[PDB]
Order: structure tokens, then C-alpha cells, then sequence
């Protein structure tokens, strides 16, 4: 069992790093950048109607 | 005539139609104080002025207008170094007066004579990461991209002070034969900042070296936009008339851009992407066009603008625009700063596309450019490997990757780590750089030409 | 004088307004509501009226006050609760049976019931006197420096009438000045428009700290007067605590508290608590409140007062700086001052910039920071005084990536990271060494080295030790603590004492949250001597378990360090630390061998 | 004639206009600045004046020229440098002592100083002629006559007078045309409005090789003669770099360079570099420049020059195509042209679309590209020409969805990428296959197969390799290199090699040397060969390590091959590439058993 545990721990240590370092900042950058562009289209329209 | 109304930085004058565009007018307050402005828009029997100074207290028939009948030009003299001036076309510091031998326009074409021949002379900062990886030339434009957790002022001053000691060592080498002049202009920064800068220049050398334009944050946005224009007139005269190389340090460039943003918000002018003007391209251009070698071809204006990024993003309009226009990019990193690296310059995205113009070969090595490309390439691989070291562990990474992780660590801690007054010659930097390359084997250094690798290792 | 053309919302336009300035204070209608002219188009002046323009028909008269909206600077500021444009809330409580000021109720900025004792200066009639020179003083405090009366800035002349010693009212004249006929009369206060910075002899960079009396502020990254600083928000489950404690523990000569646009629970807490608490330096007469002057606005108060709030406070701070005093401006929060700008813009029809916040935002912040700082005070024999701004910037988008936060940090040179999890558990303050920075460090550390502390050595080392500890902690999780040397274990052991004593301080006890700047230095001395000696001793043949049993008594003392009194003979040299040093050296021979 | 009513920004309104065409050229004021009539409101015509205005008075004179903003097409366009408003830049340097345009200069469209040698055509007296016919020719270069003198389109008749062989100046008459008496005299230059495209006989299919001479294009997605191309990228993209290479190597008989608002130093570099360097089909005195004409404009130089750049240049191109030349037009960047419009929409007060750029953007780009293509020349001799447009654009912060890039991509049929990550390691320009396509790829391979190379067969495997490489790389990142199979390791290595040896054009001694389709083919034979033999080898049992170390020398050789000048046995197949093929074969066998 002991040899079997050693083989599994390595797959498991890899995953804990993988999520934090890659996934979480990829989600952050995508969401915020699209949020910012999306609000811009809406704001300029108001200014053009007003003008 | 008399003020009709005032809506923000815009002033509505009811007048008569004789005024010309950007003709100076002086507003006489009931206090008997005069403040200056220039007409931004003229129409029949009326004007819109933007006043440089102030933006409130402006009356109606108790106030009066008087015309100067000269559109704004800056009084330029060549005896400007050592002399204290204020960013308003005159000192309001009570510093030594400007004088005039020419008055030159800030529109962006007075008599403008620039590059039909690109920079070929190398100018060093004494800092390896700048000089080796990107290079600086007698017309080069390089933006310092900085942050709200980096100390922008300390790096700004660092680059300038160390480039003054190196630059006469380069004069002796015959990279130069003409004077060096500094033009330092601070526009709309804190008092704390302003004081600091002056103190820094004194320690290294003197303040006789530099000319100072000081503009205070409490003074308007309209003042702030004229502040670099004043710097440009100073530099163009020195290069043109007296064949001097002029170095301009323009802080803060972001300060200037926010100002533009304010005169479209309190104007009826519709702004472009992210609330920054549509005609933002032209405003920025004016500063950057007035660069390169100046006629006679011993004079020059070289630019180092200083940008502080507020969000620290590379999707913000200011860093993006600046980058397309400028001949290089120097990115300064918060993570290096934290770790204990000074200067804490990350070269991962620092790039020049006008890399050839930037390097020298008649007062620097020919090998300088060849080594730099290889270094950058090997740094980048070393970063790809760093992310992979966190994920995968050392439990599958390859023999080749291991060399690249070592290189990355040796590279930050030796090359980019320099004393506060320690200046490195460009030739000595090569020797340092060669130490960095030397741990990789002759099959990993395969991309480089065989001739260079067998010659210098 | 003018006649109302339109009332469209709280914005009212009026015709027949000539010689109307662009900051002009005006009173609208028969009721006399406060308003100020933002804009002018033609003959018509466009006014934002801060009070309800209900009952105001078109055709009501508009009466100019004949001058901009100003704030009064003079005797009887301290121990008063005020509006964002300085109107005593306390005086409304007496008259109206109201906390707040309701529409159609205005009153003067300073009370005229109160009389103060005016003492002449060193100038007499026939002397020329100049801008800011000390003409007299009023004494009405004994705990702190009082209100020294200056000749109004940008005003010069020869004094026709200098009133002699005696009690005069604030309203009443005490000076006439001869400058091109009778210049005017002046009174005990001076008026100054608040959207104009007050002059000083010259401004300087900061270099000079003072008693903060909260250990974590000094220790982690020093707190300076004449500084620029960002503190995170929390909306009164964390924000309130640090503010109350900074006001109470700091023995700065004055403190000016500004609530820009708060919940109203926080405003309510600061006023009741100030007389109730005790000074940390001695004296009664409503301890902390006597040192305090308060501008307290909840979000419910008019929007111009919320926008105005910081400007009036900053003028106040600047006035005391010319007297020569050190001031803490504690402003909470800029995000709430910013919210006002956004509102005022949409009402005018102004087009803003990003996230709905105008473009006047970035320049108004830059202008604001520079008014605050250190300066040599104006007035003939010259003193030094400071104005230090600590401004909270809260969530304004649910993140700190919004325009208000991102703009300020940049001008700011200091960030202090409150920690939420520790804050929810009620350790205040609990500043994180990871996020925080001060760019003031260098100049200051040199200042304290001059004065007597070993401060540069200890502060730098404090930071490194903690940073290092996160990195060694990871090696314990993944490899194990047993395979690692004694030296590494020690690096962590010491970091835990530095964390426990300084960082986890409880502002609900004064033998655990009030200690002088020297006292805070002596504790930190104690921990560093132990780290070096512990690493030295394990190398010469000792173990973690062996070391722990052997240090004993000195280790216990350092753990118990915070519970000790602010004095032991002096409050500057704590004798128990100086002798502790000997007991440590004697212990190190024994332990090692 | 007209009188300035108003100047509001660069926008001028002038009364007393009874007429004026669209985009009519005017000289405004005593200064004589550039303008165009965009619109007419009443009697007052709004004219934008696009040369910097800091001193134009109201009621200054307005002179109509009477025709739109136009270009001269005639002799001495080659080795002669111009602005986007067709002012010769050289003429300005001498007169003005202002190397760039200063405010207020009026210099005629061509050089009327350089006499040219005219020889008469196959059209003699009494013969009919019609627009675009070769009426004669002018010697301009050392090897060829550049400027074939065309009768202009929209003119016709029989020639009463043909000037004889000799030298004449540009304004002197040389042609007289009969049709309703003297229709007019003609001069050496002819005029045309640049908002009208030039008419062709017919457009012809695009399927004929366009050799741009750069390995990276040839390998992945070649262009065609008749092509349209989009290229994004943002600084460090190598766009200036690929222009210089493009001009040197280009098989086209004219190259027209368009600077849309450039650094100035960038223009200064390319100008110097064409006569410093030698051409590949030979060039006697200013070798490359003999084929190059520059339209150059800087970032603050007139907004008219910048806006007109693409139309001034496309008109030039159409004229060379009507002459019977193959033209490669490089515009850099259309994005800087797009900023000129963003600015135009604000000033005028017309409403724009998204990102503050107008909606008319989409039409204006489309019109420019449609006038490009391969065609049969207008005129009786009949020739074949092309205009192949390579148009550079820039993303807004890594956002490829910005209106300019999306619009250009709408119209293009070929897309070539630019990857930021890959430029940082120095591989610019960086083209993959998931950011790029070419519709011409299919026909283009059929034409290359014919000429000699095996290209179509190798192109398919090459595409696959890159496409798999990306996907396989994502697994290395997340899972690690422990989930791979051996064949997938192979795909990773071959790929890294391709990245460097084609895409990188960065030096290590010397910027890389002319690589043709033939050279490019050899590289592809060696990479594809490496991959097949190696996978067989691992499949059939063998060490990874044995195979990679063994390829070794061969890898160094392909890297550096491009620096070495073409032909090393032949252009066709080099001896250096021929020999590797044997080495792989010898290795494959050692490995297997």
C-alpha cells in the first residue's frame, strides 16, 4: 500500500500547485478585462444621445 | 471685452471677432490680479478660453479682458541651465529669469528639423539591464513603466544621475564631442516629490547640470499640459543653435494624460476608449515627434518619459499608445522590487523594434547586439521553466530546463543588482554577461552563429 | 438681487446675476438656503442648492453674500462637531431639537455666544506687520497649544488699532489695519475660501515623526507626520476601531477628524466616546475631545457638504500648521467623498470618465495631497508644524481596482494592509508585512538613529525575518520540520514572538496597546539579540529542545513584554529592558557550553 | 473670396461659399494651410484645416482651388520623397531651412525643376489615343524607364501635335489633343482626385506567385500576386524590420511605402538603408531605392497627410498597374490612419460608433482593399499588373476585437498573426496557425509544385505539427511531462526548432539573408524528415536520448543556414542541406537495432 501511496501523492502535489498558479489568475484577467470593455460600449452611447 | 460666463475650465467671453487662435488674453479679476489664458475656440463676437492659471473667481461686468495680441510662444534662451523656472513660461518661484533670444512655438512645428538620419551613437545609463538588453541612442524614446507600489521617483532619478557620470566617459571614447545638458521638467506632482528630485541631482553632481521647471499639483490641469511644451522649446533651441545633446526627463507623463481627460469631461467632447479622449493620439504625439537629431547633426533631443501606471495593467490606454510610438519599452517590476533587487527592472517584455538604431558599434562592441538577443531568449526560457517548476516539480523537468532555472536566478541577482552609485561600463557588462552564458554548453548555445561562440565564451 | 428663472431638481438657475463670481456664496429665496454657483451661462447663474428647494416658486429673490463660501479659522474650534462646510451641529441641538440641520436653518460657522480672552502680541500701533505674523494669541487650553491669532495671509500694512488685553467676542472687531485708507476691520477669526490652499513660509519634505502610541505603526513601517497614507476600509466592523484608536493613542497636538460620507453609526460613536476616554499623557476637561476638532458627515447630509468635507478639514489642519503644531488629519473615506462628485456630475449633466467617476477626480486628489505635508510655519519667529493625512479608501466596486483606490496609492507613498480575519477576531491593529510598504523608511530610519535608537538595524531585520518565515514554513509542510536544521526552526520561533507582541495588539486594553516610540524600540531590541544568540548557540552544539529549556526566563520576559508599563523610571528608557540585556549575555554562556 | 466665420479647434467655418465640391482643396488664410470641405451648413461651409493652427485669425481669406484633394501622377515619383498631401520633402529642406513641415508652407505637388527625357510612342500624328495608353516614356532609373506617360482616364481624341525626342520640363506642353477643336494641351504630369479609384480593363484571377523573400511567410502561409493581407501586432512585432526585408527582396517592379504616422527615426532609417544596401536582381546607384518611393509622415505631421496616405498611395499603385508594373504596397499602420478618423469625428461633432471611432470606418477600409487585386492594365497595349496590399494594424492591449482589426479582418482573405509571448523570446514576426489562415494557400501550393519543390505534401504535415504542438504543450504545463507518449515528445522538439529557424529574423552576427521558396523548401524537407524517422524509431523501440543527441550538428546547421548567403551548391538544393538527408538515414538505422 505504501508504494501505491507514494505514486499517488506525486499526482496530488502537482494538482495543488496547478490550480493556484495557472487557473486562478487566468480567470481573473479574462473576467475583468471583458467587464471593462462591456461597460464602455454602454457609457459612450449615453454621451452620444446626450450630445 | 468682459466675461460672459464660465463653465468649468472653459470660460465664455462675449467679445468681438478680431482675436486669432491661441492668442493670449489676460483676465483682470476685481482683485486686480491678472491671470493668463489662450483662446481655444473663437467664434463671431465670442470666445471660449481655457485659462492656465485658476478656474474660479471669474465674474461678469466687474471683470475685464485685455488682449496681449501675441499667440503663445515660450521665451527660450541657451543660458537656461542652473536657472530655476516654474511651468508657466516664467518662474513664479522668484528664480533666475528666463530671457529670450528666440520665442518658439509649442504647436509641434515651429521650424522643426528632425531625423532624416537615424541615431547611431550609443548613450549609456551605467545600468546593464537598460543598456545591454535594449540600448539607448541619441534620439531614443524609452518609457519607464512604473507602478503605485514601485517608487517611481527613485528610479527616475536613478537613471538620470548615473547617466551623467557615464556620459563624459563616453565623450572621451569619442561617442560624443558636444555638450550634455539635462532638461528636467516636473509637472503637477506632489511637493514631496519635487523637493526630493532637487536633492538627488545635488548629491550626484550639481543642479548647474540641469534646468528645472516646477509645476505644483494645486495649479490647474491646463497648466500641466503646457508644462512639457516648455521643456520641448528648451531642448530644441539647445540642439539646433549650439549643437548640444539634450537629455529630457519628463515626469509624470501619466499626469499630463489625465489633464487631457479632464478637458473632454467638462467639455461636450465625447471621449474614446475607456473615457480617454479620441484626439488623445495627437496630444501625446506632440511630445514624441520633437525628438531625434537636430540639424547640423551634432545636436539632439533624446527622451526618457516617465509613466506611472495606475492599475498596472497593459490594457490601459496610456501605456499602450505610448508603446507603439516610442522606440523602446522598459518595464519595471513590482515583484523584483519586493525581492530585494535594485534596480528591479524585468526584461521579460522590455523590447525595442528599432534595436539596431538603439545599439552602437563604433563606441560599443559589435558583439553587444548578438549577446543581448541570446540573453533575452535564455531569460525567457528560464521564466517558462519557473512556472513549470512550481507545477510539475523537479520530478519530470529535463536536463536542459535545470540550466535555464539556474541562469534565471544568477541573472536577477548579479546583473540587475547594482549599487546606488556603482556604474558599469558597457564593455564590463559584456564580461558579466559572458559569465552568465558560460554555464550553458555549446549544444544549448546552438541558435547563435558558430563564429561568435568559438570566439567569446 | 437676482430672480429665480428655474428650479429643476436641487439645481436652481437665476437671472439678473451680475458681478457673480464662480465660487460665490449666495442665499436662495426668502428662506435663505445655502448654495454656490458652479456655473454661469450668460446673464443666468446655475447654482447647486444644497438644501431642499421645496416651497421655492419661480420669482423668489436671490441675495448675494458678496463673497465666496469660506470657512472661519480662529478660537473655539476644538470640542465642536461640525458640518462639511463648518456649521456647528451642537448649536442646532440647543435651538431646534434636532441632531441634523433641517432645510431653512443656517447659523454662523463659529459661535458668538462664546467669548475668548485675547492677548496682544509683540507688535504695537505704528509697527508694520506682515502676512501671518503673530498679532496675538488666545489661551483656552492647558492640555495642548491653543489658538494663536495671525494677521490674515496675503494681507499687509501698519496697524491702526490693536485692541488691548481683555475678553472680546469672536464676532467683534479687535483689529483695524491701515493699508490704502482703512483696509477693513478684521476679527478674531479669518475667513478663507476652502478651495484655495493657505500659504505657509515654505513647504519641506517630512522627516519628523511623533508619538503614534500604537506599536505596530512604528515597528513594521514607521508613521510620520507630514505623510501621505492609504488605509483600507471595512465599513465600521474594522474601519471604526483603527480610527478611534489612532485618535486616542496619538498625542499629536491636534487631531482633525473628517467623516466624508459615513454610515452614521461611526459618527455617532466618535462624538460620544471622545470625552469619555482618558488622555495618554494626563489632563481632564473632556480629554481627547479637547485636542479634537470634528467634521462628521453621514451620507444623509447634503452632497456639497460631503464633497466639501475634506477641503474644510484640510484648511483647518493647514491653519494649525501655521501656529506650529503637528496635526493628524484622519479622513474616512475618500471613496465616499468621490461618490459625491459622481452625484454632482450627473445633476449638472457633466460627462464623467471611468466607472462613473469624473475626471476632476485625479487632479483633485493630487491638489489635496500637496496641501498636506510638513512646513516651516508662517509667522515671524518661525516654528515647525506638520499636517499628516491618513485617508481611508474603501471598496467602491467591491474591489480595490476601482479609480479612487488606484489613483491615490500612486501619489501616496505608504500602504498599511489591515488583515480581515484577524480583524473579525478583534485584534486591532494587525498590519500585514506582505502587502505593506513605506517609501519614507530611509529618511526616517536615519532620523531615529540620530535621536538615540538602534532603529535602522532592528526595523530592517524585523521585515526580513518575517518574509523568510513564510518561505521556511512551506518546507515544513511538504518535506517535514525534522529533517531541517535547528537554525531554520529558530527563524520561525523568533518570527512568532514578533508576530504575537506587536502585530496582535488589542486596542481594548491600554497596557496592550499604548506604549511610547522608545518603549516599542526596546521590546524589538530584545527579540533581535535572542535570534542571533540562539543561531550562534545551536551551531556551537545545542538543539531546539535544549535551547528552549535553557533560555527560559528571558524568553518568558519577551513574551510578557507588551503587558509592561509605559515607564519604570522614565518613559523613554525602561530600566527593565536595559538590565534584561545582561541576563541574556549571562544566559548565552551557560546555554551554549 | 470667402471669409472666415469661426475657428473652433482645427475646424473652421467660413461664409460666402456659393459652391465647392466634396473634399475640395483650399488654401486657408494668409498662411495657406491645407484643408478640405467635409460639409456645408447653410452658406457657411465647414472646412477642416489639418495643418497645425495656433494663429489663424477670423476674417482671413479663403481661396478655393476649385477641385478636390488630388495627386499628380507623372514623371519623378521614383527616388523622390513626398508627404501624404503631395509636397516634396526635399524641396522644403532647401527653401525653408525646416527639414520637416513648419506651420505655413505652400510648395507645388511635383518637382518642376528636373528635366526629363521624352521619347515618342507608337502613336504618331493623326492616330487615336484613349486614357491609359502609352503615349511615351520617361527615363528615370539606370535600368528601366519607370514612368510610362499615360494619356489620363477621362480624356480622349487624336493627337494633332507629338513633341519630338529631347528634354523638356514638366510644366512645358508636349502634347496637343484634337476633339471639339483644341480640347486642351497636356503636360507631362496629369492630375486625378484620390477619392476616385482608377478604372481597369478587367480584373484577373490571383494565382500567380508573390515572393516576398521571407522564410516565415513562404513556409506557413504565402501571399499571392493580387493578395490582400492583415497583420496585427504591437511594438517588438518587427513590422519596420519586415518592411525593409520586403522592399529588398520583393520581385515587384515598384514598392510603395506608406508611413501613416511613424516615429520619424523609423523613416530616417529606411530612407538611409535602401541606398546603403544592394538589390537581389542587381541595382546600379541607390540600388533598392531605385525601385522604392516613400510616402512618409510622422505622428504630429498634418492630419490630412495621414488620412490621405492610403488613398495617395493606392492611386500611385493603380497608376503603376495601368503602366504594366507589379506593385507591392506596404502600408504601416492602418491603425494610425484609424486614429486620424477618431480625431475627425470628435472635432466635427458627427456621432461615432464603438471605441469613439466612427461607423464609416468599415466602408473606407473596404474601398481601399477592393481597388487591389491583379488586373489587365487599361490602355490599348494591354499588360498584366497587380496591387498586393499588406496592411499592418495594432491590437488595443492584446484585444484583437477592437473595431479597426476586426474590420480589416472582415475584408481580408489572408490573416498573418503576431504572438507577444514568442516575440519576447525573439521570434518576431510570430505566425502560427491558430491566428492565421490563407485562402490562397490551396492554389498557391499547386503553382509551387509545378516550379520544382514538393511543397504541398510537406505543407500539410507542417500544419499538423504546429497544431498538435500547442495542445501538447498545455498538458506539459498542467499535468507535467509525465503524461506524454514518446511520439508526442518528438512533436515538441521539432516544433521548437521550427519556431526559431523560420519565425526569428533577429541576428547573432548579421540579420538574416535572402531565403527563397526553394531555400524554405529544403528546411522543411530536413525538419519533416527528422520527425518521421525518429517516431518510427521510438515506435520500433529506442531511446529518446539517443535520437536527440545524434541529430545534434544537423540542428545547428539549419539554425544558422539563413545567415549564410543563398546558393551553397545551388539556390535550388544547397550541398549543406543535401548532406543532412544522408545523416538522418544513417542514424535511423543505428537506432532501430
Amino acid at each position: 500500500a505504501f508504494i501505491i501511496l507514494d505514486e499517488v501523492i506525486k499526482v496530488t502535489n502537482r494538482r495543488v500547485n496547478a490550480i493556484e498558479h495557472v487557473i486562478i489568475p487566468r480567470t481573473e484577467n479574462t473576467i475583468a478585462y471583458i467587464n471593462s470593455e462591456l461597460d464602455e460600449l454602454d457609457r459612450e452611447e449615453f454621451y452620444r444621445l446626450k450630445k | 471685452n468682459t466675461v460672459s460666463g464660465v463653465n468649468g475650465p472653459l470660460v465664455i467671453l462675449e467679445k468681438v471677432k478680431f482675436p486669432r487662435y491661441n492668442e493670449i488674453v489676460n483676465l483682470t479679476l476685481p482683485d486686480g490680479t491678472v491671470r493668463q489664458g489662450q483662446v481655444l475656440e473663437i467664434r463671431g463676437d465670442r470666445a471660449i478660453v481655457q485659462v492656465f492659471e485658476g478656474t474660479s473667481g471669474i465674474d461678469v461686468k466687474k471683470t475685464t479682458v485685455e488682449f496681449t495680441g501675441e499667440s503663445l510662444r515660450i521665451p527660450v534662451s541657451e543660458d537656461m541651465l542652473g536657472r530655476i523656472f516654474d511651468g508657466s513660461g516664467r518662474p513664479i518661484d522668484n528664480g533666475p529669469k528666463v530671457f529670450a533670444e528666440d520665442y518658439l512655438d509649442i504647436n509641434g512645428s515651429p521650424i522643426n528639423p528632425y531625423a532624416r538620419i537615424y541615431p547611431e551613437e550609443m548613450i549609456s545609463t551605467g545600468v546593464s539591464a537598460i543598456d545591454t538588453m535594449n540600448s539607448i541612442a541619441r534620439g531614443q524614446k524609452i518609457p519607464i513603466f512604473s507602478a503605485s507600489g514601485l517608487p517611481h521617483n527613485e528610479i527616475a532619478a536613478q537613471i538620470c544621475r548615473q547617466a551623467g557620470l557615464v556620459r563624459p566617459t563616453k565623450d572621451v571614447h569619442d561617442g560624443h564631442e558636444e555638450n550634455f545638458s539635462i532638461v528636467f521638467a516636473a509637472m503637477g506632482v506632489n511637493l514631496e516629490t519635487a523637493r526630493f528630485f532637487k536633492q538627488d541631482f545635488e548629491e550626484n553632481g550639481s543642479l548647474e547640470r540641469t534646468s528645472l521647471f516646477l509645476n505644483l499639483a494645486n495649479d490647474p490641469t491646463i497648466e500641466r499640459i503646457i508644462t512639457p511644451r516648455l521643456a520641448l522649446t528648451t531642448a530644441e533651441y539647445l540642439a539646433y543653435q549650439t549643437e548640444r545633446h539634450v537629455l529630457t526627463i519628463l515626469t509624470d507623463m501619466s499626469s499630463y494624460a489625465d489633464a487631457l481627460r479632464e478637458v473632454s469631461a467638462a467639455r461636450e467632447e465625447v471621449p474614446g476608449r475607456r473615457g480617454y479622449p479620441g484626439y488623445m493620439y495627437t496630444d501625446l504625439s506632440t511630445i514624441y515627434e520633437r525628438a531625434g537629431r537636430v540639424e547640423g547633426r551634432n545636436g539632439s533631443i533624446t527622451q526618457i518619459p516617465i509613466l506611472t501606471m495606475p492599475n498596472d495593467d497593459i490594457t490601459h490606454p496610456i501605456p499602450d499608445l505610448t508603446g507603439y510610438i516610442t522606440e523602446g519599452q522598459i518595464f519595471v517590476d513590482r515583484q523584483l522590487h519586493n525581492k530585494g533587487i535594485y534596480p528591479p527592472i524585468n526584461v521579460l517584455p522590455s523590447l525595442s523594434r528599432l534595436m539596431k538604431s538603439a545599439i552602437g558599434e563604433g563606441m560599443t562592441r559589435k558583439d553587444h547586439g548578438d549577446v543581448s538577443n541570446q540573453l533575452y531568449a535564455k531569460y525567457a526560457i528560464g521564466k517558462d521553466a519557473a512556472a513549470m517548476k512550481a507545477v510539475v516539480g523537479e520530478e519530470a523537468l529535463s536536463i536542459e530546463d535545470k540550466l535555464s532555472l539556474e541562469f534565471l536566478e544568477k541573472f536577477e541577482k548579479t546583473f540587475i543588482t547594482q549599487g546606488a552609485y556603482e556604474d558599469r561600463t558597457v564593455f564590463e557588462s559584456l564580461d558579466q554577461a559572458w559569465s552568465l552564458l558560460r554555464i550553458y554548453p555549446k549544444e544549448m548555445l546552438n541558435r547563435i552563429s558558430p563564429k561568435i561562440l568559438d570566439e567569446f565564451y | 438681487y437676482g430672480a429665480i428663472y428655474s428650479v429643476s431638481g436641487p439645481v436652481v438657475i437665476a437671472e439678473n446675476m451680475i458681478g457673480c463670481a464662480m465660487y460665490e456664496l449666495v442665499k436662495v429665496g426668502h428662506d435663505n438656503l445655502v448654495g454656490e454657483v458652479i456655473r454661469i451661462d450668460g446673464d443666468k447663474a446655475t447654482i447647486q442648492v444644497y438644501e431642499e428647494t421645496a416651497g421655492l416658486t419661480v420669482g423668489d429673490p436671490v441675495l448675494r453674500t458678496g463673497k465666496p463660501l469660506s470657512v472661519e479659522l480662529g478660537p473655539g474650534l476644538m470640542e465642536t462637531i461640525y458640518d462639511g462646510i463648518q456649521r456647528p451641529l451642537k448649536a442646532i441641538k440647543e435651538e431646534s431639537q434636532s441632531i441634523y440641520i433641517p432645510r431653512g436653518i443656517d447659523t454662523p460657522a463659529l459661535d458668538r455666544t462664546i467669548k475668548w480672552q485675547f492677548t496682544p502680541g509683540k507688535f504695537q500701533v505704528g509697527d508694520h506687520i506682515s502676512g501671518g505674523d503673530i498679532y496675538g494669541s488666545v489661551f483656552e487650553n492647558s492640555l495642548i497649544s491653543s489658538h494663536k491669532i495671525l494677521l490674515p495671509p496675503r494681507s499687509r500694512g501698519t496697524i491702526t488699532w490693536i485692541a488691548p488685553a481683555g475678553e472680546y467676542t469672536l464676532d467683534e472687531k479687535i483689529l483695524e489695519v491701515e493699508f490704502d485708507g482703512k483696509k477693513s476691520d478684521f476679527t478674531l477669526y479669518h475667513t478663507w475660501p476652502v478651495r484655495v490652499p493657505r500659504p505657509v513660509t515654505e513647504k519641506l519634505s517630512a522627516d519628523y515623526p511623533l508619538l503614534t502610541g500604537q506599536r505596530v505603526l512604528d515597528a513594521l513601517f514607521p508613521c510620520v507626520q507630514g505623510g501621505t497614507t492609504c488605509i483600507p476600509g471595512a465599513f465600521g466592523c474594522g474601519k471604526t476601531v483603527i480610527s478611534q484608536s489612532l485618535s486616542k493613542y496619538s498625542n499629536s497636538d491636534a487631531i482633525i477628524y473628517v467623516g466624508c460620507g459615513e454610515r452614521g453609526n461611526e459618527m455617532a460613536e466618535v462624538l460620544m466616546e471622545f470625552p469619555e476616554l482618558y488622555t495618554e499623557m494626563s489632563g481632564t476637561k473632556e480629554p481627547i475631545m479637547k485636542r479634537t476638532t470634528l467634521v462628521a458627515n453621514t451620507s444623509n447630509m447634503p452632497v456639497a457638504a460631503r464633497e466639501a468635507s475634506i477641503y474644510t478639514g484640510i484648511t483647518l489642519a493647514e491653519y494649525f500648521r501655521d501656529q506650529g503644531k503637528n496635526v493628524s488629519m484622519i479622513a474616512d473615506s475618500s471613496s465616499r467623498w468621490a461618490e459625491a462628485l459622481r452625484e454632482i456630475s450627473g445633476r449638472l449633466g457633466e460627462m464623467p470618465a471611468d466607472q462613473g467617476f469624473p475626471a476632476y477626480l485625479g487632479a483633485k486628489l493630487a491638489s489635496f495631497y500637496e496641501r498636506a505635508g510638513k512646513a516651516v510655519a508662517l509667522g515671524s519667529p518661525d516654528r515647525t508644524g506638520s499636517v499628516s493625512i491618513v485617508a481611508a479608501v474603501s471598496p467602491a466596486g467591491g474591489d480595490f481596482s476601482d479609480p479612487v483606490t488606484t489613483a491615490t496609492l500612486g501619489i501616496t507613498q505608504v500602504f498599511w494592509g489591515l488583515d480581515k480575519k484577524l480583524a473579525q477576531r478583534k485584534h486591532f491593529p494587525s498590519i500585514n508585512t506582505s502587502v505593506s510598504y513605506s517609501k519614507y523608511t530611509n529618511v526616517l530610519n536615519k532620523f531615529y538613529d540620530s535621536n538615540y535608537p538602534e532603529f535602522p538595524v532592528l526595523r530592517d531585520r524585523m521585515k526580513e525575518i518575517l518574509s523568510n518565515a513564510e518561505e521556511l514554513e512551506q518546507v515544513v509542510q511538504l518535506v517535514g520540520k525534522s529533517a531541517l536544521s535547528d537554525s531554520d526552526k529558530i527563524t520561525l520561533d523568533v518570527a512568532t514572538l514578533i508576530k504575537e507582541d506587536f502585530l496582535q495588539q488589542n486596542g481594548y486594553s491600554t497596557y496592550d496597546a499604548f506604549c511610547p516610540i522608545w518603549k516599542t524600540f526596546d521590546m524589538m531590541r530584545a527579540f533581535i539579540s535572542y535570534h542571533d544568540e540562539a543561531q550562534k548557540a545551536v551551531a556551537n552544539g545545542a538543539n531546539w529542545s535544549k535551547l528552549a529549556d535553557s533560555t527560559g526566563d528571558v524568553k518568558h520576559a519577551v513574551s510578557s513584554s507588551k503587558f509592561f508599563e509605559p515607564s519604570r523610571g522614565e518613559k523613554e528608557v525602561h530600566g527593565e529592558f536595559e538590565k534584561l540585556l545582561s541576563t541574556m549575555q549571562e544566559r548565552f554562556a551557560e546555554s551554549t557550553d
